[PDB]
């Protein structure tokens, strides 16, 4: 869908910072490429699961847009494969026809296989091809609004080949919200259903306790339908209470001294 | 596929999730308008997991003859990982078959090896193995949310299986299912053992005390070492402490590894 | 085929 | 580990201890033992594992160990723990016979012995009692025949027979059948031999192995000769003619 | 220390030398209310934000400050209660030190108390630091003092002072401040001086109201003890400060 | 996480990760691994009931105990585990004679578990500020029971957890809730000694692994009269010897 | 195999030594020792020594030696490989390390030409007498490395380097001269050191203003061979982010200022000597 | 999901500063009941509901004697409830035979608080996992202060605490203004603080035995309203 930038709260300070590093690779070649100075060909970046990481990805293609394709490693993975490696390194002529339309790879790397050895199986054909679809390219300004990059789980745990980090290299820890944020995002998860607002998110805003942005997303899912699991029309707002414990379901079974 | 012919009464048991079971089979299927007010069609398919033989299948077969409800014989790695050609071509031809059908549901199993893991990028590694795994994927959304049919998976270990397809619209629950108390394996004896030359009057909760933490199909073997002894007797019919010298063969008979 | 399996690798 | 409750404390799932149900799964690679109440008199018995005829036969020390006249005791498993148990019973027997002017019961002993114990299982820097122990013989000035086995568990529970240790479950079937609580045995070579045949499955007609006290009345007690035992090892033996 | 490391337990030397137990710590006071701690030119003062958590608490009713014997003010940040147990060591050995020596108690050497029992809860395996960072400052015959408090130990003697979510924000003033005045100004007017700085430091927080506390000493006006301030004082502050701050 | 448990288990004082803390608990289990204890309200009396688990038939039954008094007008039954019950048997009644000494009157019963249900709490913190005695908690589910003025014919049920209840008729063992099921459905207000003494064996016969006689139950009453002791076997072979034509049909 | 017919990148091209500076005399010290052979190699004949056979660096990364890795193919024109000394493990054992006789006689076939190994600390183990199950295998793969550069199999006309950030934990059977002659070590360099690296970049953009440098290079005590990259850009990076497309010295300020904290905060981690 | 570290004992900060096993016992609290209460210039109360295990059993006593111008109440853990308790009795009964000025109710607080933080730093130990409840009076009058095992004491007005209690803080919020302007009338505040108890909650019967209240003010010594008395004020 189209939508906005933010879709995730009030985190302008990233995001309006961000693109800056992006604008260049969008734009800006007048005096950048009559400067000719680094330009950061996709900026490949991380933190891990939780975060609207692919939102902050794909809602700034809001404004670059960008056709809904974006296929991943586990497309890479196959039997004899390399045809699929073929199909890595074709993507991007493929796309520099006409389009600022820019996918999104996504990599756990060695979440198939172990780490014991920091010497580790950067992954075969990724590593080759990354570096032909990067070391060989440029955007013109213009139907290049952005740069094709990927993201991974956390930055311990790779065999940075060349340019690998010689030029791609911007990144961020997405820092997880507060109170203030994410009483404002559950908002946005229920703009489709409306309930008792005798207590608000900020009521609740002091009550939360180690929540990332994704599993935020399974409380009002379901605690809207905690709800009308007592089939009531008018949505109550207490269900959260006893559903947002259900993440891990606490074992609750009759408390014998508490 | 019209008929699996397995009730409420057949199941003992923690019997708690078909009443959660009892959600989505239901309201997309006869009445959103418990909640056409709030957020309507809220539900849009789900998913089931539990250790090897706890009624995980036979939850859902319990159903399935209720809402004269309509599901499928062609499951998992057996009849489509093994003869193989064009897999999706089948699928095609399946909601071909389901695309107008009525009170009817998908549920297979065996997914373990299916689509649970990749491959790793190794093993050799397939590709019909995913392409008709996607394939699904496309028929997936075709019209699920507007529509009215179900969806609805199994494992015998869900993090073991694939969560890189798990992509929320696309997927909405998956429930647990483990041993049950003494009372799941209270009345079970009153339908297992029910089937045997058995004497009448019999209390069947001291067994249920001594066999703790237990899956039950193999109750079906205990009986079948209960009525094993009126016969080494060359007597006829079954005691109550034949259970007890059969509990102690297969237990503690059992824990040693 | 003109093959069978047989094989060996490290562990970790 | 002063304090540190190292695992004898943590509780299991199961709800067992480790500790302790490890610790008489250690005793059974202990020499066995045997105990027996007739009508009038109590029987004890031993073995010694085979050596090498070198194990010092005159001042071994052995399993029976007495108490007073009137009071023994016989064990299992372990052994430098079994003769502080001994010490600090004593101990208390010679110091209840002066602070109350008269001596021990035996309703007395194994429930101070039993509870000791327990204080060894649960307090710190503490390792259990690897050992399992029974008690035998007379109140004073009483017929009446007692014997009580205890383990480290601390519960002490009394009995008629008892086997410890080493096939004890190879034993004590064969004792179920020929002991009863009908009707004792008459006097004490009726007990003995009795008492005898039910370990020869062990045996190996090792006649030297095994050693044997008894208890009566009065507080008569005594240890018995080689001999004595030999030409009961050999008589019943003779009655193998089948 | 990332995983299979050094930083879980204290006492521990990360290999560049370092107690990363200790190190969270400057990061949960971080996570902590806000004060300061100023040097007038004849004593000190400081002041908290008090943080309505609710509507239904009491002004003037549950205090952010403790004191010393007599004189010397204290004030807590980050962790109220690790702060409140040595604040009754605070009272403690300085009656120790008055019995002894007959007199009322320096400030200098009274860090070198208070500056190592924390330090002697650094050192061992099977103890805490102090989540804290204290203030305290007072007068002498020797003239008037002002020391921060870290849980390392690693107090120093300031003209001014902060903490809380708020520092680089607020120290700023204090350092745009006073080069404006090498003077080092009096007591009263150094007070609305400052309560400009936490009407202007809560703008992170404005999902919220809050209120304050003062406190006062100097030798002009109490004869160099500590006490609070009431009435038209900081009231006709926080309506100035609040009115030149817009 | 993966594992709740087993990673903060061994850590004796730990909360959980979830708040219950542990150790207490896999404390509270073993009490139904031993063996059943059963008691009832009544104003006429109380009655009190066992099994005995009579494992071979040298054991001389009569000898087990898991019944005793604590004074003349108060008796307890225990469970589960017997060895680590002695100490609190050996610190109850301790507590009664002196309060029978220092207030030389007769002790309450309310005013006696506090003082037990307390000192299973030594481990970890301690009740009046004390420090510590003992390494582990101990698990045996306690009946109390007996007449007072105040209050006259009750019984609680201790717990090592520190809590106690005052039921009206409370079970044990892992045959509790496959009873205490049947008695909540039978218990009335107004009952006798006698129909309760009949009553009890209804479940002995009901929850027990084998047929029961003399030698695999034994009970004990109270009255405000003899106040406390217990009944011999040829009584127990009395009550149920007539308990059956109740049973003829 | 193929993979020794894909490293091949860029065997040649010419990015020459006036786009570096600090390493006056390393290079002294090394194109001494490489080129002569290549160049005129009767010399050592001429007199009558043992040539050379290997050469290595060390020093802490992000610092410039990859580039004097690939200055002299600048200078030779003749030919290069690049290769890593981690992508070579993998399950099937020897696989790994056949594929080092697969591409020193690929150098044969095929000369003037050399050899790069970087972060050869993977492969720059003691031999342990005890071990895993596996770690061995580096080691068995390591010493046909040890072999063939001086083994048994003679060599000429061919020549390799390499580098750590980690010169310790070596098997010193490696270090016999012989098998490399000479070794050096590459720091940080000293601030005007750090100052040709400091204008090289403003060497090809646009710049406006006059030096000021002396007191800019004032901070650039802390800096490594590399962060100034990074540096230069970012002044641009943001003095344009007002639109304002002609660079100051004004900017930079902000940037070079900047950096050192965020460095800081994860920096100066280790030296290896 | 994943395990973490730092919580195996109770004197290891977190990477960012929480002392994580503080935060699990005052998990059980809101895992435990609710026991609640509010203020007159003249008159304060405690009142918190029952549980049970069966019919056949009776209810948990919830609010304890301290003195007559103190007393308290709790919802969590029973023991360190007497623990504290048991200590509690000993210093208002020691100001009361050696300075017999009788013992105010704020600086109780500010020495159990200081309990509780000796008993959260050092190793053999624990910490007192309860959030209690507490009035008082004294020549400044009556008050109310709250309790948690941080030693975090807080004087107010009125608190809820305990599970399903959000919506009874929440109509005390929305009912401020009116329930303290009284005084000589602690019959009527009670009558707000009862329907107050009826936020979130089933009680399908006569809540008669399920509840107990006490009370003290300007001349009411503390004594627990227990038993069919109670009913009345439902
Ligand atoms: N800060 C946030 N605000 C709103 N939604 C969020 C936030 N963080 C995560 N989400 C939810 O998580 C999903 C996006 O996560 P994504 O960026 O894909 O992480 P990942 O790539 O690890 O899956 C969306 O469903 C979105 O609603
Ligand atoms: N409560 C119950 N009632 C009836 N049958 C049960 C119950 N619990 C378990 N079972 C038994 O468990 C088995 C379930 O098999 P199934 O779920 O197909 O195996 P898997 O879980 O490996 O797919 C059946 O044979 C059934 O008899
Ligand atoms: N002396 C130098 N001159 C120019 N660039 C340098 C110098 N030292 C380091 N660099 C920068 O470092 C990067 C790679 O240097 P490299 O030789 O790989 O050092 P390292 O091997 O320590 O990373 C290049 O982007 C380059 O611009």
């Amino acid at each position: 869908p189209t939508e906005t930038y933010s879709d995730v709260g009030g985190l302008d300070k990233q995001i309006e910072e961000l693109v800056e590093a992006i604008v260049l690779p969008m734009k800006r070649a007048d005096k950048f490429k009559d400067m000719g100075i680094r330009a950061p060909k996709g900026a490949l970046m991380y933190g891990p699961p939780g975060t609207g990481k692919t939102l902050l990805a794909r809602a700034c293609a809001a404004q670059t847009n960008a056709t809904f394709l974006k296929l991943a490693a586990p497309q890479l993975v196959q039997m004899y494969i390399g045809e699929g490696a073929k199909l890595v390194r074709d993507a991007f002529a493929l796309a520099k026809e006409k389009a600022p339309t820019i996918i999104f790879i996504d990599e756990l790397d060695a979440i198939g296989t172990k780490r014991f050895d920091s010497e580790k199986s950067g992954d075969r054909e990724v590593q080759r091809t990354m570096l032909e679809l990067l070391n060989q390219l440029d955007g013109f300004s213009s139907d290049d609004r952005v740069k094709v990059l990927a993201a991974t789980n956390r930055v311990d745990v790779l065999d940075p080949a060349l340019l690998r980090s010689g030029r791609l290299d911007r990144k961020i820890e997405f820092p997880l919200p507060s109170e203030d944020s994410r009483a404002q995002i559950l908002q946005i998860h229920s703009r489709k259903m409306t309930t008792d607002d005798d207590i608000n998110w900020q009521e609740l805003a002091r009550s939360t306790d180690e929540f990332n942005g994704a599993q935020l997303k399974a409380v009002t899912v379901e605690a809207g339908m905690i709800a009308l699991r007592n089939g009531q029309s008018s949505v109550k707002h207490e269900d959260f209470v006893e559903g947002i414990s259900e993440v891990q379901a606490r074992k609750s079974k009759s408390v014998s001294f508490y | 596929e019209e008929k699996p012919d397995v009730t409420y009464s057949d199941v003992g048991g923690c019997k708690d999730q078909i009443e959660k079971l009892r959600e989505v089979v239901e309201l997309p299927l006869l009445s959103p308008e418990r909640f056409a007010t709030l957020g309507i069609d809220p539900p849009k398919g789900i998913l089931l997991y539990g250790p090897p033989g706890t009624g995980k299948t036979l939850c859902a077969r319990a159903v399935a003859n209720r809402t004269d409800a309509t599901f499928i014989r062609v499951i998992g790695s057996e009849l489509v990982q093994k003869y193989v050609g064009e897999g999706a071509r089948m699928v095609r031809e399946l909601f071909e078959m389901a695309r107008t059908k009525k009170a009817c549901i998908i549920f297979f199993d065996e997914i373990d090896a299916v689509g649970g893991a990749r491959f790793d990028d190794g093993a050799g590694g397939d590709n019909e193995v995913q392409r008709t795994m996607l394939e699904l994927i496309t028929q997936l959304d075709g019209f699920d949310p507007r529509g009215n049919i179900k969806v609805m998976f199994a494992t015998n270990r869900p993090n073991t299986l694939d969560p890189a397809l798990l992509r929320p619209g696309r997927i909405d629950r998956k429930v647990e299912f483990s041993l049950p108390d003494l009372e799941g394996r209270a009345n079970i004896f009153r339908i297992h053992s029910k089937s045997m030359s058995v004497e009448r009057g019999i209390r069947w909760e001291l067994i249920s005390r001594l066999c703790p933490n237990s899956t039950g199909a193999e109750l079906r073997s205990v009986c079948t070492e209960a009525g094993m002894f009126a016969i080494r007797a060359r007597r006829k019919v079954a005691t109550e402490k034949d259970f007890l010298k059969a509990v102690d063969k297969v237990i503690s008979g059992y824990k040693k590894f | 085929s003109a093959r069978l399996g047989g094989a060996s690798i490290a562990v970790q | 580990m002063s304090g540190y409750d190292r695992a004898l404390s943590i509780f299991s799932p199961d709800g067992h201890i480790f500790q302790v149900e490890y610790a008489l799964e250690a005793v059974k690679r202990g020499t066995c033992a045997v105990g027996v109440k007739g009508k009038n008199c109590v029987v004890l018995g031993c073995e010694r594992r085979s050596t090498l005829k070198l194990q010092d036969t005159r001042i071994t020390p052995s399993k029976v160990s007495k108490i007073d006249s009137h009071v023994v005791l016989s064990f299992s498993g372990l052994n430098a723990d079994s003769r502080i148990l001994i010490e600090k019973a004593r101990v208390e027997a010679q110091s209840h016979r002066l602070t109350l002017e008269d001596p021990v019961t035996v309703e007395y002993l194994t429930r101070y012995v039993a509870g000791v114990q327990q204080r060894y299982t649960q307090s710190g820097g503490v390792r259990p009692f690897g050992v399992s122990t029974l008690i035998a013989g007379f109140d004073p000035r009483d017929d009446e025949p007692k014997l009580y086995q205890t383990e480290p568990s601390g519960i002490y529970s009394s009995w008629s027979a008892q086997t410890i240790g080493r096939n004890s479950k190879t034993v004590r079937e064969f004792l179920e059948k020929n002991y009863d609580r009908k009707e004792p045995p008459a006097t004490v070579e009726e007990c003995v031999k009795l008492t005898v045949r039910s370990l020869l499955e062990v045996v190996q007609t090792g006649a030297k192995n095994i050693e044997i006290t008894v208890v009566k009345p009065d507080s008569d007690i005594v240890a018995l000769s080689s001999e004595e035992i030999n030409q009961y090892v050999t008589q019943i033996e003779q009655e193998k003619q089948e | 220390s990332i995983g299979t490391g050094y930083d879980l337990s204290n006492s521990v030397f990360s290999p560049d030398g370092r107690n990363f137990q200790v190190e969270y710590a400057v990061k949960a006071v971080e996570n902590g209310t806000t004060s300061i701690g100023i040097k007038c030119n004849d004593g000190v003062v400081f002041a908290v934000e008090k943080l309505i958590t609710s509507k239904l608490l009491v002004p003037q009713k549950n205090v952010k400050i403790q004191v010393v014997d007599r004189h010397i003010g204290c004030v807590y940040s980050g962790l109220i209660p690790d702060g409140r147990h040595l604040v009754n060591r605070g009272r403690e050995e300085a009656a120790s030190f008055k019995k002894l020596y007959k007199t009322p108690i320096p400030i200098p050497a009274f860090a070198d108390r208070l500056g190592q029992y924390v330090q002697a809860h650094t050192l061992y395996n099977s103890v805490r630091p102090f989540g804290v960072s204290t203030i305290f400052g007072g007068v002498d015959k020797n003239g008037a003092h002002l020391y921060m408090l870290e849980p390392s130990g690693s107090y120093w003697g300031y003209k001014g002072a902060a903490t809380g979510k708020g520092r680089q924000s607020a120290k700023a003033e204090l350092e745009k401040l006073v080069d404006h005045h090498p003077e080092g100004l009096s007591a009263r007017e150094a007070v609305k001086q400052a309560a400009k700085i936490i009407y202007l430091a809560h703008e992170d927080n404005k999902e919220k109201d809050f209120e304050l506390e003062i406190s006062w000493c100097s030798l002009s006006e109490t004869n160099g003890l500590h006490k609070f301030v009431k009435g038209d004082l900081l009231q006709e502050a926080i309506d100035f400060a609040q009115k030149e701050i817009n | 996480m993966f594992l709740t448990r087993s990673e903060y288990d061994r850590g004796v004082s730990t909360f959980s990760p979830e708040g219950r803390l542990f150790q207490v608990e896999y404390s509270l289990e073993a009490i139904k691994l031993g063996s059943t204890a059963i008691g009832i309200a009544t104003k006429e009396g109380v009655v009190l009931g066992v099994e005995k688990r009579a494992t071979s038939p040298l054991l001389e039954s009569d000898s087990i105990e898991k019944i005793v008094e604590i004074d003349r007008h108060i008796g307890c039954a225990m469970s589960g585990l017997t060895a680590d019950a002695r100490s609190m048997i050996e610190h109850a009644r301790t507590a009664a004679v002196t309060h029978n000494l220092y207030y030389d009157e007769d002790i309450n019963v309310e005013s006696l578990t506090q003082s037990v249900c307390d000192l299973a709490l030594r481990f970890g913190e301690g009740a009046s500020g004390e420090e510590r005695l003992m390494s582990r908690p101990f698990g045996v589910a306690l009946l109390i029971a007996g007449h007072d003025a105040d209050d006259g014919y009750q019984l609680f049920h201790a717990e090592p957890s520190g809590t106690f209840y005052r039921y009206n008729a409370k079970a044990i063992g892992s045959g509790s809730e496959g009873a205490q099921a049947e008695l909540l459905n039978e218990w009335h207000s107004s009952l006798t000694l006698k129909e309760a003494e009949l009553l009890v064996l209804k479940i002995l016969k009901q929850v027990m692994e084998e047929k029961l006689d003399e030698n695999n139950a034994q009970l004990s009453c109270i009255t405000k009269q003899d106040g406390f002791k217990i009944y011999d076997n040829e009584k127990t072979a009395e009550l149920i010897k007539e308990l059956k034509e109740k049973e003829a049909a | 195999d193929p993979l020794v017919y894909n490293m091949t990148s860029f065997e040649q091209g010419e990015i020459t030594f006036d786009g570096i500076g600090g390493l006056t005399e390393q290079i002294r010290e090394l194109r001494e020792v490489i080129e002569l052979p290549l160049k005129n190699p009767e010399i050592f004949q001429r007199v009558g020594i043992k040539p050379p056979k290997g050469v290595l660096l060390y020093g802490p990364p992000g610092t410039g030696k990859t580039l004097l890795a690939k200055a002299v193919a600048a200078t030779i024109g003749a030919n290069f490989i690049f290769s890593p000394a981690s992508g070579i493990v993998d399950k099937y054992i020897g696989e790994s390390a056949r594929i080092i006789r697969e591409m020193f006689a690929y150098a044969k076939e095929h000369e003037p030409c050399i050899i790069f190994m970087d972060e050869v600390d993977a492969i720059g183990g003691r031999r342990f007498s005890e071990g895993t199950s596996a770690d061995r295998e580096i080691q068995r793969t390591l010493m046909e490395l040890l072999t063939q550069m001086d083994g048994f199999d003679n060599l000429g006309q061919t020549k390799i380097i390499m580098a750590t950030n980690r010169p310790d934990t070596l098997d010193p059977a490696l270090l016999r001269p012989g098998r490399l002659d000479r070794k050096v070590e590459i720091p940080l360099p000293n601030e005007a050191g750090r100052l040709e690296i400091f204008k090289i970049h403003t060497a090809k953009v646009k710049k406006t203003g006059e030096f000021d440098f002396e007191a800019a290079v004032k901070m650039s005590d802390g800096f490594n061979g590399a962060d100034i990259r990074n540096c230069a850009t970012e002044a641009g990076f943001f003095a344009i982010r007002d639109d304002r497309d002609h660079i100051n010295p004004d900017d930079l300020m902000k940037a070079v200022r900047k950096v050192a904290e965020v460095k800081k905060l994860e920096g100066t981690i280790e030296y290896q000597k | 999901m994943f395990r973490n570290n730092y919580d195996g004992d109770t004197v290891t900060f977190s990477p960012t500063g929480r002392l994580f096993q503080v935060e699990y016992a005052l998990e059980a609290i809101k895992q435990g009941s609710v026991t609640v209460g509010l203020r007159s210039n003249t008159h304060a109360v405690l009142v918190a509901l029952k549980r049970n295990a069966d019919e056949l059993s009776s209810y948990q006593k919830k609010i304890i004697k301290c003195d007559e111008h103190m007393g308290l109440s709790l919802a969590g853990l029973a023991p360190d409830a007497r623990v504290l308790s048991n200590y509690l009795r000993q210093q208002c009964n020691y100001s009361s035979l050696v300075f017999n000025r009788k013992l105010a109710v704020e600086r109780a607080g500010h020495l159990l608080c200081d309990k509780a933080q000796k008993n959260t730093q050092s190793y053999g130990g624990r910490p007192y996992g309860v959030g209690l409840l507490i009035i008082g009076y004294d020549k400044s009058g009556a008050h109310l202060l709250e309790f948690q095992p941080s030693g975090n004491v807080t004087e107010l007005y009125g608190t809820a605490i305990g599970a399903r209690s959000q919506g009874a803080k929440t109509y005390l919020e929305r009912t401020l203004d009116t329930f303290i302007k009284i005084d000589g009338n602690p019959d009527e505040l009670i009558k707000a603080g009862v329907e107050a108890i009826s936020q979130s909650l089933r009680d399908e019967s006569l809540t008669v035995d399920n509840l107990s209240i006490a009370i003290v003010g300007k001349d009411t010594p503390f004594t627990i309203y227990d038993g069919e008395a109670v009913a009345k004020y439902i």
